[PDB]
RNA sequence: CCUUCUCAAACAUUCUGUUUGGUAGUGAGUGAUACUCUUUGGAGUUAACUUGAAAUUGCCUUAAA
């Protein structure tokens, strides 16, 4: 499977706005338009990282 | 200028008075702590009761200590910025924070004349919203319209009334103009009204604010500006309706009546 | 029973006596209309009294305007019992200050101010605060 | 036979609702169906199937003359 | 007559009070400016605003040089009854009827009046072609009692009316009006200013939508500043 | 004659109150098919080349409105007085009264449909309103209550 | 059921710094003692706070028909 371009861009914003602090990302109103759980965000970030640096 | 010994004695007496031998701070924390100077004059701006505010230059304005010490209080200090509708879109909260975070000051919210007439039209909502902020900054262009939009209640107090701030460079709106004018107002000015009456009062803040020596210097600087501005009269340093402490005595003004 | 006098409150800002007379003149004829106003400022207090020549006109007006919504204000109109005649209601206008107390000579008020300053020093000394000049 | 109704049940207002039904995230989150439709329109535009409104305006401005 | 509700009366009263306050403030400011007591006022120099098509705003000062201006009634504000101060000015220019327009000479003494009647009318400087077209398309000559307002038809009638100042044809009047001629004041008064036809001039399914669109565009194109030092707003009269 | 539950309708709001209510409702007309379609196409075009707040609209579905009621979320409910299956609306006034949600009966279902871009709307209700109209919403609620519950307190009586 | 007086100059032209001018308001109620004033009757100033826009009387015509 692969992640969409928009999803990858959003994950990039999450990364270079908070880094690895999923707790802070959970409350990121601007970037986290959809109030997803910390687990889903961390899983998506790990999936994106596996395909990138 | 008046000797600093008299001001030192007055501030020492105020310090002694502040301490004397039922949970929340109803009025006590503000009655015996507020510092203000009463200036007498022959009908200050008797021609008209304009709501103009005079920004007296101060080396160490109370705004910074007010924000620092406002944390341990029910009321939280805040700054209100009012700008014209055309320039609000260009102005961005992120840019304002980035260019002002270095100095340490922050802007809680930005408002436009359109908002005041649509969302804050209600008297109850208007009073609730205005009372939240202690410092109000309004674009020079929109200050004339503000009294009609925001009513007259906000002008009953110095804190609530808007303060004119320049935001135009070469007749064109400039971000840096507002960015540094807000800083100058915050840390290099002291607003005060010009009532249509003999008595004039300036709120110097709580007693726990800038050190008494700094307070004495601020009092001297304010007195010099007032002397250079109007033909002022007897001046007293007063707490909340506490015994008045005379500081200046002008006699040539009486002969000019 | 009820009298022709009517009490109206919740009047929208700017709804002055002339507008009330024009609007209520349709219901028969109104004897007199008065609106409460402040002394220092000429703006109305948003409540006034109007009298009708006939009680039927007063009751018709009360029924029609019992809870009429007028640009954000729901007007409430009541018909007073028998009697209860309207009292005086001055047509107050804006008050402009006039200066008259400058007749005293400057020399006399100079000594008066000196004496007042001395008395103030004595008083603040009496209050438990030590100060001079 | 003909008598007025009685408010024995309606006399007291219902302070509490009937069913809890914990609110879903979609109520507090932007619509997902709208996002799906937007993505479908994006795909159609990419496939050269739907002319963007700006392109339609540009083409019509040249036309009609 | 038809019953009058309270909402309309209250709205009219509030609008009239606002207009009266604006007029009083503008007149007081203008009188002080004329007295040369410009020490403490918002602005001293006059300003004229030109708005044209997208919209571009141009602010320019007003000089003492005479200029030609065309004014057309607008019938606004909606709920504002014309006050006596504005009523006198309108009567002097006999522009009470809607859509009516006349030519006036721009002078310093006329600037306060133009500012006072600014919201009620739309002003601008028409071109020579527009003036010629307007004069040659519409016109009125009062003819003998003289209860007749027959439209201008013959050049000899022009000779009969004025005669003395060489005004023998419609082109003479056009030149006198467009140019700063001596008889500009005399001819304009006798010209019986034109009664321009209304914009939509229709009612119906399509007509209602067109009128709604025109009204919506009017608000964007025309605005009431209501400021004490409100610049005079000018639009491209040549389009009309 | 008719039982007390019937004839409860037709005791609609006065001219001024109904006009004010419709004027307020006209400020929250749900986007029609064309408006929503053009907005979505514009969003797609923006996405093609590269955070809005919650939209505000009047809730009108009979099932949707009934669901909104009994949960105290709804603030104002408008009820049509010309519903051919009267049983669909007989219980609405009493249910609203029991739940305490302010309600009113307006003349004509087509009038309700017009303000929601529908041929006929059985009911029209408001859940959330903008802060600007919050005071207006409260004033309209108070006026409706005064003109309906007190003026027509006998609407539920005298067959 | 209409919307609210959204800037004008002198210097410096580091593209924004200095100085001046333009701001007349829903009402009611509660309330911390100083300024003058004219001598009397109170005229203007001075902390703070509640409010559903609340409230019982201070002696021009085409939104035409």
């Amino acid at each position: 499977r692969s992640q969409s371009e928009r999803e990858e861009e959003w994950l990039e914003k999450l990364y270079k706005k908070h880094g690895d602090d999923y707790k802070k990302m959970f409350f990121d109103k601007k970037l986290n338009i959809y109030q997803q759980s910390e687990g889903d965000l961390k899983r998506r970030l790990l999936r994106w990282k596996k395909r990138n640096g | 200028a008046i000797p600093r010994e008299r001001v030192i004695k007055a501030v020492n007496e105020l310090i002694k008075f502040t301490s004397k031998p039922l949970l929340e701070d109803d009025e006590e924390e503000l009655k015996k702590d507020l510092q203000l100077i009463v200036v007498n004059n022959k009908s200050f701006t008797g021609t008209s009761k304009s709501f103009k505010l005079k920004l007296l230059n101060v080396k160490h304005s109370f705004y910074k200590p007010w924000k620092e010490a406002s944390a341990t209080a029910v009321k939280d200090f805040k700054v209100l910025l009012i700008l014209k509708d055309s320039d609000i879109k260009k102005v961005s909260e992120d840019d304002l924070f980035d260019q002002l975070d270095s100095e340490g000051i922050k802007v809680d919210e930005i408002i436009c004349g359109k908002d005041l007439k649509t969302v804050y039209k209600a008297y109850e909502a208007r009073n609730a919203f205005i009372s939240q902020f202690s410092l109000i900054l309004a674009d020079d262009s929109i200050v004339t319209s503000l009294p009609k939009l925001m009513g007259g209640k906000a002008y009953n107090k110095v804190e609530t009334t808007p303060i004119s701030i320049r935001t135009h460079a070469n007749k064109e709106f400039s971000l840096t103009t507002l960015t540094n004018n807000i800083k100058k107002v915050y840390m290099n000015q002291l607003p005060v009204k010009l009532p249509r009456g003999t008595t004039l009062n300036v709120h110097l803040g709580n007693l726990e604010w800038l050190r008494p020596e700094e307070f004495v210097d601020n009092v001297e600087l304010i007195s010099e500006q007032l002397i250079k501005a109007y033909q002022i009269r007897s001046i007293f340093i007063k707490t909340n309706r506490s015994p008045v402490l005379p500081l200046y005595y002008n006699q040539d003004v009486l002969d000019e009546l | 029973e009820y009298s022709g006098i009517i009490y109206v409150s919740r009047l929208p800002h700017g709804f002055h006596e002339k507008e009330l007379s024009k609007y209520f003149a349709q219901f028969g004829d109104l004897k007199e209309v008065r609106l409460a106003r402040n002394k220092k400022t000429g703006n109305s207090r948003h409540y006034g009294f109007l009298e009708f020549v006939n009680k039927e006109d007063a009751m018709i007006a009360q029924e029609s305007m019992n809870n009429y919504l007028l640009m954000g204000h729901l007007l409430q109109v009541r018909v007073l019992p028998k009697g209860a005649k309207i009292e005086k209601l001055y047509k107050y206008k804006k008050r402009v200050l006039v200066e008259k107390g400058i007749t005293k000579p400057v020399k006399q008020l100079k000594d008066n101010m000196k004496q007042k300053h001395e008395e103030r020093i004595k008083k603040l000394a009496k209050s438990g605060i030590e100060f001079k000049w | 036979p003909y008598e007025p109704l009685i408010d024995w049940f309606t006399r007291h207002e219902e302070v509490m609702p009937l069913t809890a039904v914990p609110e879903p995230k979609r109520r507090f989150v932007p619509s997902k169906n709208e996002a799906k439709r937007v993505m479908k329109i994006v795909r159609a535009i990419r496939e050269g199937r739907i002319i963007p409104p700006k392109k339609l305006k540009e083409m019509k401005e040249k036309e009609k003359i | 007559n038809k019953f009058v509700r309270a909402e309309s009366i209250v709205a009219k009263t509030l609008a009239t009070s606002r207009e009266k306050e604006r007029i009083k403030r503008v007149s007081i400011l203008e009188d002080k400016k004329a007295k040369n007591e410009t020490q403490h006022i918002a602005s001293g120099k006059d300003f004229i605003l030109k708005i044209t098509e997208g919209l571009i705003r141009e602010k320019t000062t007003y000089d003492g040089k005479p200029a030609l201006l065309f004014i057309v009634r607008v019938r606004g504000p909606l709920a504002v009854n014309i006050p006596n101060k504005a009523f006198k000015i309108l009567s002097l220019l006999r522009l009470v009827e809607t859509n009516t327009g006349v030519f006036v000479k721009l002078t310093k003494n006329v600037y306060p009046l133009l500012k006072v009647i600014a919201p009620y009318v739309v002003i601008g400087k028409p071109s020579l072609s527009s003036i010629r077209s307007l004069i040659q398309k519409r016109g009125r000559i009062i003819y003998k009692a003289e209860p007749h307002e027959i439209v201008l038809n013959d050049n000899n009638i022009v000779e009969e009316q004025l005669g003395d100042h060489g005004i023998i044809c419609v082109e003479d009047i056009i030149h006198e009006i467009a140019t700063m001629g001596e008889s500009f004041s005399v001819c304009n008064f006798f010209l019986q200013p034109f009664k321009l036809n209304r914009e939509v001039s229709g009612f119906g399914s399509l007509n209602r939508l067109r009128k709604i669109k025109q009204r919506e565009a009017e608000s964007r194109t025309r605005q009431f500043s209501n400021a004490a030092t409100a610049p005079v707003i000018e639009v491209d009269i040549d389009s009309l | 004659k008719v039982p007390p539950t019937i004839a409860q309708f037709q005791y609609t709001l006065d001219r001024n109150t109904a006009a004010e209510t419709f004027k307020l409702f006209n400020k929250y007309r749900p986007e029609t098919a064309a408006e929503k379609k053009e907005r979505l196409t514009k969003e797609a075009a923006a996405v093609a080349e590269g955070a809005s707040p919650k939209p505000y609209a009047v809730k009108y579905g009979l099932n949707h409105v009934v669901a909104l009621i009994e949960n105290k979320k709804a603030k104002l409910v408008l009820i049509a007085n010309d519903v051919d299956p009267i049983e669909l609306v007989v219980f609405l006034p009493a249910l609203c009264k029991k739940m305490g949600v302010p309600y009113a009966i307006v003349k004509g279902k087509a009038r309700l449909g017009t303000l929601v871009n529908q041929k006929t709307s059985a009911v029209a209700a408001l859940t959330e309103v903008r802060a600007e109209d919050e005071a207006a919403l409260a004033k309209l609620v108070s006026t409706i209550d005064a003109n309906f519950a007190d003026k027509y307190d006998e609407v539920k009586k005298h067959w």
